[PDB]
RNA sequence: GAUAAGGGAAGUCGGCAAAAUAGAUCCGUAACUUCGGGAUAAGGAUUGGCUCUAAGGAUCGG
RNA sequence: UAUCUGGUUGAUCCUGCCAGUAGUCAUAUGCUUGUCUCAAAGAUUAAGCCAUGCAUGUCUAAGUAUAAGCAAUUUAUACAGUGAAACUGCGAAUGGCUCAUUAAAUCAGUUAUCGUUUAUUUGAUAGUAUACUUGGAUAACCGUGGUAAUUCUAGAGCUAAUACAUGCUUAAAAUCCCGACUGUUUGGAAGGGAUGUAUUUAUUAGAUAAAAAUUUGAUGAUUCAUAAUAACUUUUCGAAUCGCAUGGCCUUGUGCUGGCGAUGGUUCAUUCAAAUUUCUGCCCUAUCAACUUUCGAUGGUAGGAUAGUGGCCUACCAUGGUUUCAACGGGUAACGGGGAAUAAGGGUUCGAUUCCGGAGAGGGAGCCUGAGAAACGGCUACCACAUCCAAGGAAGGCAGCAGGCGCGCAAAUUACCCAAUCCCGACACGGGGAGGUAGUGACAAUAAAUAACGAUACAGGUUGUAAUUGGAAUGAGUACAAUGUAAAUACCUUAACGAGGAACAAUUGGAGGGCAAGUCUGGUGCCAGCAGCCGCGGUAAUUCCAGCUCCAAAAGCGUAUAUUAAAGUUGUUGCAGUUAAAAAGCUCGUAGUUGAACCUUGGGCUUGGCUGGCCGGUCCUGGACCCAGCCGAGCCUUUCCUUCUGGCCAGGACUUUUACUUUGAAAAAAUUAGAGUGUUCAAAGCAGGCCUUUGCUCGAAUAUAUUAGCAUGGAAUAAUAGAAUAGGACGUUAUGGUUCU
RNA sequence: CGGCACCUUACGAGAAAUCAAAGUCUUUGGGUUCUGGGGGGAGUAUGGUCGCAAGGCUGAAACUUAAAGGAAUUGACGGAAG
RNA sequence: CCCGUCGCUACUACCGAUUGAAUGGCUUAGUGAGGCCUCCGGAUUGGUUUAGGGAACCGAGAAGCUGGUCAAACUUGGUCAUUUAGAGGAAGUAAAAGUCGUAACAAGGUUUCCGUAGGUGAACCUGCGGAAGGAUCAU
RNA sequence: AACAUGUUCUU
């Protein structure tokens, strides 16, 4: 098709951005960056269809264009910037900081943060190799690189990154127990512990979790987000529900008691 | 142009196949560079990426290699005398990848003699015994007779290779591709494929 | 362009054009309820037999079962909510006796002639096509509109209505000048 | 016994006479048929000189 | 709603079709047409031809300003503000349109790149062995012009950069090669070179089976990454750029210095892409049975070419590759898919077209530029069309939007606008016929007026009564005003208006049967006509032509064609073959389909869960005990159920192959089924609701997908292998011998 | 035991005539081959193929049409019988 | 009740001299635009930079030239497919009451029918073998 | 022994 496309129709963008049908014909063509297109949430989403802090694209446009609005501590103006997994927004001017993290039922909650939290995040080793000059590096989920990491860690690992310097605080070494979270599939959202993982070689890793209810579900490797050492402690906060499922009945039944 | 699709190519089962679309520019061929031994023309080539490549039109010198000996230096090339390919590369010395070929056995010699103090050719005649003399008197001070003594033991080289340094021409394999580097780089033959290699010739 | 919009057919006219028994039970629901046509009989059918065909399989299927509970009460509940089901009656078993007669009573039309607001059944459907009906704080003007529970207490004439307070209209204001 | 601009059988009873084709290699070859043919059907391409390359043998000696 | 009815006969039971019936987001057409919400719309024939206009441009404080352009005198006699033109940069490869080509092609799910390119984004990332900052070109501009004419340009004079080409500013110690002298059993040393990163070749690291007589990354896997050595290169780049603030230090020199940034740059990573690529899956056709291989067909070696693999191409060589399990050829009124219509189940039919993938821009081909195009709102050429011309020449591509011609059964305005949606650019600002708003719009879909209420004598067995007497009510429509909106329109809201024949007058088809509703009156007289079918009509026509009444659906009803059900009249479920159509004249026989039985059965012990009642202990529900029932485990019975190491997991050594079935990973939205929601209802949509806040709030469910691929439990059914000239199995720590590590 | 048949019955089958298979078929599945899909046009035309020929095998479409057909019943008729 | 030829008319399809015609695809051969690569060329131009008058030799380079490569397109021939004219010939079907006979249905007045072969205005007749779907389930 | 034929259309 001769070229890279720039358009994105809007029945073809993710379905976890709860895009209304019948606005019009396009939706925002999330820009090349840290994340992939389909799992990435780009800014205009966020700063107007969650928190209604603009009214439409122009007014989010004259928003980003006045500094106001930040990812992981940086200053962005691109309004289709792909924010995704563990992304940090702060909104100085409204005193407000944010976490992308996934709710239970699949999407990004609103989830408010302290401006203390709003100062780090987390990231998966792809690979770990020796780069020019023998410099070993690792590589996170979200394209950043860091040079000369701790020389015992592999692929599969979370590390603590600060927001301000770009450097790594501390990590996790994957292994059986730790507090993790689905990053793809139907289990998306939701919070578990690894239980096992099953090892294929040629194909694709296998790993079995559980919830704090008890609930054995697997899930491909690929889709692990390790996110705290042990159950019961995670390295960020969690949004309104811990990433548990419940199930339509259970929901009406809370939906009904809340409400008398 | 000159394409490389397959499409145009009969089936397996050797149906012959409909015409899917009009040719694309990411599936071209180039014309050959047929490289020729003369002064040097190197024409660039914008390649798909912004990348460069060098079609070598005709080189003078390429950059050989004494496997053995860890060492290579910058000879020139006399000629063309076998391809495995075509003879008809060989008849016109056309230098390609895997010719082989002559090329100036001088700055071997030079290194061979500085680096060790013994000489080749093992030629009796007149100018070769007048150089050899030569060169067994040479004026040497005492660190250096030491560190020549430190590479002595291992002087003698293969009986085929030094064999071919009375005519100051040796016998090479061009490894590079002058078409697509506009280098014509190579290294000497040695051993089981130089006997090879000279069965097919001298034949 | 912009993503289709989705839309329906709410009825579904009989395979058998002329049955006598068919025709004149249909005449008969219509003058019971003052309808305008036989797609409004047709409608009724419509609903309530994708309703029995949904909770005929729900029926089909075992107690306690999640699809079964779930969508089974809900319809139950969307049913007692209306008026076509009472309060005894959330079995799921009730409904299968459902009749025409019954999703006809819970019309406008028939509610305002039920509760004394009309003279007939055709006066209140012009009364109500003639504005001057009101279901809360909301008038209505679609005959077919279908009070549950909550609003049957709350129809009345209109808060402006020449019945309910405000000017009378053109015919008294033409005559009773002279 | 030869040649002839442009035309090309208008000449003549009639293409009479003349012209045109032609060896060899490779390609390709219809109807019809007594299945043998038709067939050199029809219709195309190549061919000099020089310098090379390859293939195809005989007799002795375990 | 898993349904039938009319028609062969004097009558019957059948076969069997014709006819009737209902749907179609399925098209045309006739008649008719009041209101609202929603909404398809030159696909079908001609990927036919097109007048005109528009559809792609782009500037920030941060590339280049002597407009002889505009404003004023100002922290600015180098400029400094605004702002044309032009240079430079970026975009123009997106979008939108269409469905012509195309049948293992495209496409779908599923793979691969240890087989490649990748502007941009985002991370990183280079001190490498004239410098108070180098040159020369041209545009813009004034000026002479030439051509009939075009977004044609030529001479001449200036003048710039983040344009073009050049070029230094520099650490620290250290390694290596050469090595004049010199110590003297093998040292030191002057003096020369290379130090980065790119490029090409060659050669070495890149190790990790456990005890006797040192450091080392990743992978399932590599010649991987990375590193070293020797050399190589028409030497890649390791910043001669730009804006605002102007600080601090004095050894007071237009001193040494240093804040946010613009832009740029090598390599790697990432992201956006691309190009190939594995496995399985396409409609009809044998009046297509052999096809491919000259000139590449199938494979091997070597090269060339490519971004890269590969007969992609060349040279030499071998003779291979596909096929009745349907190759190859032919047809397609064939772009594929998500999907659509009908639907008891199984099916049948359709999919040009809102999303995804492909392909094309009159037909063909070839290229430039660029990260990316074999680009057509880019070029070049031919063919076909076609415009102008002063006859010398010049200029084209609506299957973009609107509009014309043609074609036909068949489809709308040369309108308004960037306000939403998003896209592009140097960009907060410019542009966008993409897109949004109106016009035409009985394609379809939702809701839904054409009336109603009382009284007289009447009529009738407490109202259900046949007419004409009145009071009222109303929106169809016209219109003050606000709203709606970019401005509007329309809806919604509303001053003054707006009904007795409320003439503000409903239509389309029917009245023998199928099939609901007349044997009433005239006309005709087997004529004219009706009639899907059976039939009607020949002077008493319930069927024609007409008037009255009635029936059905109704703002919609009828006709034509196609398709679906009815059709168990295509039959796997599920037909028929003696005589209704239909068993080959008869055997043999290959492919195909299909093929007897048989190999661990019983028995016992211990024990988890959830089912009913007995305890009953009842607030629908709760605990140990007995009873039984179901789904399970573990041991023992001659005993299957891999095997070692560390020492119920985690690293080694081995495994007969399949079908079938279980479970799971993952599988785009839209559509389907389906939970929540007074869009006033509903179709829909994905919202909305709360004491009325300067806030709080549940949401945007769930299943369906699975032929093929992946992972997984089971061992019935159906296959496959085994020890028969023993060339068989075991010997753990059997014995001896020969090799390797 | 195998064979050519026959008689009765009708559980069963069938539209019936009839059928020991034409039964074990809506309570619809032992294996497998072939053939038909209203009546005509028509086993015609065309292409192919076999044959000395006569012909055999393969084998359409346009168009046309409301029946054609099967089995039985009552009558009538018979150059049928009693 | 019913068969065929024959007569009038209408419609459909078939054969057919015309080496008929037209349209669309594929293709041998011949010619071949243009681009790209290559090869020289050298209008012009700045100096690797140097010369008493400037003589060398550096760089950049347009048109054009050589040889290739991809290959539009044209002619010729071939082949495939699809429409289509045609003297004449031979069928089929339809169409109240035309002609000739009476083949079939009854033992249809010669039982009917199948295959094959001859003959004949027409139905049809005859020979050879077969069937009962016969007019005989039987001596 | 001979024996051919019966306009169309119904009610
Ligand atoms: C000379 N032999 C002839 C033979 O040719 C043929 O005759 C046909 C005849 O069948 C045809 O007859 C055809 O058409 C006629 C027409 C009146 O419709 C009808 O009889 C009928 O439809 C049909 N048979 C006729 N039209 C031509 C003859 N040569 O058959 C009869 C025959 C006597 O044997
Ligand atoms: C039964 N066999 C018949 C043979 O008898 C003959 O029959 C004709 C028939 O064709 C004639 O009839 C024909 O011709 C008339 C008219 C044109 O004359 C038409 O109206 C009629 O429809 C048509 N069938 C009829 N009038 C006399 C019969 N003997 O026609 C040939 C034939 C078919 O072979």
């Amino acid at each position: 098709a001769r070229g890279p496309k720039k358009h994105l129709k809007r029945l073809a963008a993710p379905s976890h951005w709860m895009l209304d049908k019948l606005s019009g014909t396009y939706a925002p063509r999330p820009s090349a960056g840290p994340h992939k297109l389909r799992e990435s949430l780009p800014l205009v989403v966020f700063l107007r269809n969650r928190l209604k802090y603009a009214l439409n694209g122009r007014e989010v446009k004259a928003i980003m264009m006045q500094q106001h609005v930040q990812v992981d501590g940086k200053v962005r103006t691109d309004t289709t910037y792909p924010a995704g997994f563990m992304d940090v927004i702060t909104l100085e001017a409204t005193n407000e900081h944010f976490r992308l993290v996934y709710d239970v039922k699949g999407k990004f909650a609103v989830h408010r943060i302290s401006a203390e939290e709003a100062a780090y995040k987390l990231g998966k080793v792809k690979k770990v190799q020796l780069g020019k000059k023998g410099v070993p590096y690792v590589v996170t989920h979200d394209g950043r690189t860091i040079r000369y990491p701790d020389p015992l860690i592999r692929a599969n690992d979370t590390v603590k990154i600060d927001l301000a310097t770009g450097k790594i605080d501390d990590f996790i070494k994957f292994d059986t127990g730790r507090l993790v979270m689905v990053t793809g599939g139907r289990n998306l959202g939701r919070v578990g512990v690894i239980v096992h993982r099953e090892k294929h070689e040629g194909g694709f890793d296998l790993v079995h979790i559980k919830d704090a209810l008890e609930n054995t579900f697997v899930t491909r490797l690929s889709n692990v987000f390790v996110i705290g050492t042990e159950a019961g402690k995670p390295w960020v906060s969690l949004p309104k529900g811990k990433g548990i499922k419940l199930s339509i009945s259970e929901e009406r039944d809370r939906r009904r008691a809340q409400q008398g | 142009g000159i394409s490389r699709d397959s499409r145009h190519k009969r089936s397996a089962t050797g149906a012959k196949r409909a015409q899917f679309r009009k040719k694309r520019k990411f599936e071209l061929g180039r014309q050959p560079a047929n490289t020729k031994i003369g002064p040097k023309r190197i024409h660039s080539v914008r390649t798909r990426g912004g990348n460069q490549k060098f079609r070598a039109l005709r080189v003078e010198t390429g950059n050989f290699s004494w496997g053995s000996e860890g060492v290579s230096r910058k000879t020139r090339i006399a000629g063309v005398v076998y391809h495995p390919s075509n003879n008809e590369l060989v008849r016109t010395n056309t230098l390609t990848k895997s010719a082989v070929v002559q090329i100036d056995a001088t700055p071997f010699r030079q290194w061979y003699e500085n680096h060790y103090g013994a000489t080749l050719g093992k030629k009796k005649g007149g100018a070769h015994a007048a150089h050899a003399a030569e060169v067994a008197d040479a004026k040497r001070s005492r660190k250096v007779e030491r560190k020549l003594a430190a590479r002595s033991g291992a002087a003698a080289i293969e009986s085929a290779v030094d064999s071919q340094f009375g005519s100051g021409r040796l016998y090479a394999v061009i490894s590079s591709r002058p078409g697509q580097s506009g280098r014509c780089d190579g290294y000497i033959l040695e051993g089981e494929e130089l006997a090879f290699y000279l069965r097919r010739l001298t034949a | 362009p912009r993503a289709p919009r989705t839309y329906s057919k709410t009825y579904s006219v009989p395979k058998r054009p002329y049955e006598s028994a068919r025709l004149d039970a249909e005449l008969k629901l219509a003058g019971e309820y003052g309808l305008k046509n036989k797609r409004e009989i047709y409608r009724i059918g419509f609903q309530l037999s994708k309703i029995r065909r949904a909770a005929r399989d729900l029926l089909t299927r075992d107690e306690k079962d999640p699809k079964r509970l779930f969508e089974g009460n809900a319809l139950i509940r969307r049913l007692v909510r209306i008026g076509v089901l009472s309060e005894d009656k959330m079995k799921l078993d009730y409904v299968l006796a459902l009749k025409p007669e019954d999703f006809l009573e819970r019309r406008l039309q028939t509610q305002v002639f039920k509760l004394g607001l009309a003279r007939s059944i055709h006066h209140a459907r012009v009364l109500i096509t003639q504005r001057h009906i009101a279901v809360g704080k909301q008038i209505v003007n679609i005959p077919s509109f279908t009070v549950r529970l909550d609003s049957q207490k709350h129809i009345d004439f209109a808060h402006n209505s020449p019945y309910g307070g405000g000017r009378a209209g053109r015919v008294k204001r033409k005559n009773q000048g002279k």
